[PDB]
């Protein structure tokens, strides 16, 4: 959403780009736009809802 | 310096223009086609007149 996705070799984090923070990547720190086929270099990776805990209530 | 690929490096310079970077990696082979297609008009620009 204003960031940049890294990984530290094993998880993908998403990261303020001047300073490393490396926060979970949620559905809330990022945005969707489209199908995976258009973008060069995309990866496979899970994103977390943080509703579906709490939803699951 | 710091590396960084040039495609997200061009996402960056994009959200500094208030475009969100989605509209770059959509259109990523279209924005290069473009801009290599506009350096070759440089050479034509500078070799055909002085
Ligand atoms: C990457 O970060 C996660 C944080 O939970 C950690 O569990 C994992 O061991 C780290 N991997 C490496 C290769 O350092
Ligand atoms: C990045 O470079 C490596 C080695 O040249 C290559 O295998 C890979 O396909 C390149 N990345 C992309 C997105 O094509
Ligand atoms: C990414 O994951 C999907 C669903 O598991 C799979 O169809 C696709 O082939 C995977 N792509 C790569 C590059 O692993």
């Amino acid at each position: 959403r204003e960031g940049v996705f890294v990984s530290n070799g094993t998880h993908w984090f998403v990261t303020q780009r001047n300073f490393y923070e490396p926060q979970i990547i949620t559905t809330d720190n990022t945005f969707v736009s489209g199908n995976c086929d258009v973008v060069i270099g995309i990866v496979n990776n899970t994103v977390y809802d943080p509703l579906q805990p709490e939803l699951d209530s | 310096a710091l590396q960084i690929p040039f495609a997200m490096q061009m996402a960056y310079r994009f959200n500094g223009i208030g475009v969100t970077q989605n509209v770059l990696y959509e259109n990523q082979k279209l924005i290069a086609n473009q801009f290599n297609s506009a350096i070759g008009k440089i050479q034509d620009s500078l070799s055909s007149t002085a």
